[PDB]
């Protein structure tokens, strides 16, 4: 709930950590255009825990929504705002033409028409140089080989649906077995030991006897997995303890 | 988050004056979500100065603005006769504007001079029925504090007492009133009443 | 030319039902954001809601998610606000801001003139005048004759002399709150001594909500 | 709790009547069959059914 | 019934804005486009671009993109047309036209009355009139009396006789603009050689955009 | 930018040919309601070759 966001090009990404992740207070907006989660589930993110997500925000023309995905090409896609091929996260975009656009022309927003080559996924151009197309070195004016690569926006209510201004908000956070800090208002309950329990510490679910061995795990390692990628040893979040997670009978 | 700002301000014509504004929110779009308001006594209010890094047409380079961290500061470089306004600031970083208590803008004080002690005896028509009310009028005083006791017969009597401190006009001057209302039989029970200003000393 | 236009001063009781009216008129009533200011006697600015002329995108204030609606007509270009079972409380000044071609979207660029709204449910009690009298036993020093203005619910009371006359020396003081909700001023003339009464040194006091037209002597 | 259905209201708050149609495909005698026509029931001959 | 009036002639100077408008009323202002069209003095009509009462979804000409802005006012079903620092060619006659019962989008089946727009460097200048003597050292023939017209900045001035009279033998003939930028008329009468000043024969002219009332004999 | 279009059952067919296969002045048009595409992705319809 912010009045302007960031422009394209200068897109502010919001890093977030220490949460309790409760996605219900997202569902009750209005219906978003594109609400599709690459690598999960929309119903199981708060289910689930997260290491490192950060927020970027940044406004559209509205049909350049499909350019913000992976393997998608174009001009937002290259010059802008890219997502890799292995990106896993949401992407929330919503409809902005009742804030974000003006009758007589908004002109708060830019999208780097011209740029000199394509931009990697993740990163941040903001140089207002000029675009030296031509070959005679440009002076840092407009002249008929170099013109200006920032170019604004035409936002009115006027246009129909597809050329106005739509916020887009994508949740690039990391599922990755780590040491986390958010995972939601999930219950804690005893440490039994010696017995076939069920145990969920960060979303790893599964049936295992924990035997409290004697594994020196670094301050960076939670997880540990054996040859066939089963993890078979976990770090407790509260008690410094190290626990193995061994089969039942 | 609710904004925070001083009761009143005092600057003399020519110089300069800053209203503070602290408590503004923040969001991922900026920080530059500060806007100012005059609203003269008896119209509608008019933005003045907001975004602080420009300003609108047809407002004077007079008014100026800037902000350092969580404060936001308002610079006046001219002042005139007709500033004289409340100017509020709004935060609309989160999507939801909030006004801040209020400033009062005014010209610089006066010397201090000495209260009255005018107080006139319960009027016949008031005395006579079943009322009684004493009334001291306490005018002529810069300096706007002061309390008024009553005393009855060097005995300090409280009993349905108030007092006010408001301005009478533009001479920079503030008034004041008390009435001591009582029963017209607790009046004849004793002698005249005495009304004490305490203003700065026992008069 | 852009302008907005408000309805006239509403004078109601608690338990009743008031709807406000703001025409704007000079620009296109589809786009522009529409939202009411409360201004509480002496206190600050107090922002309730705004709504779209478009469509039905009302975002209320957190402290009048249900205490007020707002509404508007877009084939007339009108806005409206409406209440439901008034309080004491609600005494206050409304206005009709919207926003400019420049800034943000709650920006707030405009305004009206201002909808005056007063209930204050109580007692309007006929204000009694009392003759102060001079102090006629210590004549030492200047003389000064007044009325005592009491028992009388509405603070706008005008005090004149003699018809507006004696206009030197004359020196009104406002009224205070008491703790019954009455209000009670006294207003006082400085005149020699040696001129008591000098043509009738008459009290004129009047009252509009009451009209009640008392004229005493002392 | 009730609805705050009213025309003023624009896309997202608007009443939308939803009907689901729960149909049963496993094999057991059916009477709700479409329309279509009965023809000839022919035997002893590679025929379509 | 269907009609578009428009605004009166509009004459100013090179380097100031200007705001015409065109109303149109006997039908629904939400669906029929509305256009404007250039026709310059001695050449064919101009296109510049057309407007939609619901939305603004202008599509300007690609010679008058950002040389002109075209806006309406749905609230009172009026047109207008915005300009912003003019030049010398931009005098010329300009239209609104709507889109008819039948036909394409753009077909323009109604045109309005016209709105006369005229820029020149030169200020307003009061005329001077000049009584233009007959040839009295040659009275062979019919005797023709009139008065010199010149040094007026506006266009339209009306020339009478005798408060009116006199209206066969009077030929006014339009005036021509000269250099300076100022135009120059002359209107004679047809009379007899025998009949030289019969009442009076007096000029009559008048200049309302600067209030000069000229009479003159002859 | 056409004013009027033929009627559904007398849909008029283009042939493309002899020309530059620029999609992207597409996008700038009008906004459209749906654009699927069935045998390529719409980002690289102005990269390949008809």
């Amino acid at each position: 709930n912010a009045t302007t966001f960031a422009s394209v090009y200068a897109w502010n990404r919001k890093r977030i950590s220490n949460c309790v992740a409760d996605y219900s207070v997202i569902y009750n907006f209005a219906p978003f255009f594109a609400f599709k989660c690459y690598g999960v589930s929309p119903t199981k993110l708060n289910d689930l825990c997260f290491t490192n997500v950060y927020a970027d925000s940044f406004v559209i023309r509205g049909n350049e929504v499909s350019q913000i995905a992976p393997g998608q090409t174009g001009n937002i896609a290259d010059y802008n705002y890219k997502l890799p091929d292995d990106f896993t996260g949401c992407v929330i975009a919503w409809n902005s033409n009742k804030l974000d656009s003006k009758p007589s022309g908004n002109y708060n927003y830019l999208y780097r028409l011209l740029r000199k080559s394509k931009l990697k996924p993740f990163e941040r151009d903001i140089s207002t140089e000029i675009y030296q197309a031509g070959n005679k070195p440009c002076n840092g004016v407009a002249g008929p080989n170099c013109y200006s690569p920032l170019q604004s926006y035409g936002f009115r209510p006027t246009y129909g649906v597809g050329h106005q201004p739509y916020r887009v908000v994508v949740l690039s956070f990391e599922l990755l077995h780590a040491p986390a800090t958010v995972c939601g208002p999930k219950k804690s309950t005893n440490l039994v030991k010696n017995k076939c329990v069920n145990f969920n510490f960060n979303g790893l679910t599964g049936t295992g006897v924990l035997t409290e061995s004697n594994k020196k795990f670094l301050p960076f390692q939670q997880f540990g997995r054996d040859i066939a990628d089963t993890t078979d040893a976990v770090r407790d979040p509260q008690t410094l303890e190290i626990l193995d997670i061994t089969p039942c009978s | 988050s609710a904004l925070t700002q001083p009761p009143s301000a005092s600057g003399s014509p020519g110089q300069s004056v800053t209203i503070s504004c602290t408590g503004a929110s923040s969001d991922v779009g900026g920080y530059n979500y500060v806007s100012w308001y005059q609203q003269h006594p008896g119209k509608a209010p008019k933005l003045m100065i907001y975004e602080v890094n420009k300003r609108p047409s047809g407002v004077p380079d007079r008014f100026s603005g800037s902000k350092s961290g969580n404060t936001a500061s308002l610079t006046i470089s001219g002042l005139q006769a007709d500033d004289e306004a409340d100017y509020y600031c709004c935060s609309y970083a989160l999507s939801r504007v909030v006004f801040g208590g209020g400033t009062m803008l005014t010209v610089l004080g006066q010397p201090k001079a000495a209260p009255s002690v005018t107080l006139f005896p319960p009027s016949s028509e008031e005395l006579q029925a079943n009322k009684a009310t004493l009334v001291c009028l306490i005018s002529d005083f810069y300096p706007g504090a002061v309390t008024v006791a009553w005393k009855a017969d060097s005995s300090p009597v409280k009993a349905g007492v108030e007092t006010t401190t408001p301005s009478k006009q533009s001479n920079n001057k503030y008034a004041a009133s008390s009435y001591l209302s009582l029963t017209p039989e607790q009046w004849k029970s004793h002698r005249s009443y005495s009304c004490q200003v305490t203003h700065e000393g026992s008069t | 030319q852009m302008q907005l236009v408000q309805s006239g001063a509403e004078v109601k009781k608690p338990g009743e039902s008031l709807k406000i009216s703001c025409k704007g008129s000079g620009y296109t009533f589809s786009y522009y954001w529409i939202g009411w200011v409360r201004q509480m006697p002496g206190k600050g600015l107090e922002w309730m809601g705004i709504i779209y002329p478009g469509d039905s995108d009302t975002r209320y204030s957190p402290s009048f998610q249900g205490q007020v609606t707002i509404s508007a007509d877009k084939s007339i270009s009108t806005a409206y606000l409406h209440w439901s079972s008034l309080k004491a409380s609600d005494t206050a000044m409304y206005y009709c801001a919207r926003q400019g071609d420049l800034g943000d979207w709650i920006l707030l660029g405009y305004w009206g003139q201002g909808t005056l709204v007063t209930v204050s449910s109580a007692s309007t009690k006929g204000p009694s005048v009392f003759p102060l009298a001079p102090s006629s036993k210590s004549t030492s020093g200047t003389a000064a004759l007044g009325c005592l203005v009491k028992d009388y619910f509405p603070e706008p009371v005008t005090v004149s002399w003699n018809s507006g006359a004696l206009t030197s020396g004359v020196h009104t003081f406002p009224a205070v709150l008491q703790s019954s909700g009455l209000y009670s001023l006294s207003s006082v003339v400085t005149v020699p001594s040696s001129s008591l009464g000098t043509q009738t040194y008459i009290c004129n006091v009047n009252h509009k909500p009451s009209n009640t037209k008392v004229d005493k002597k002392v």
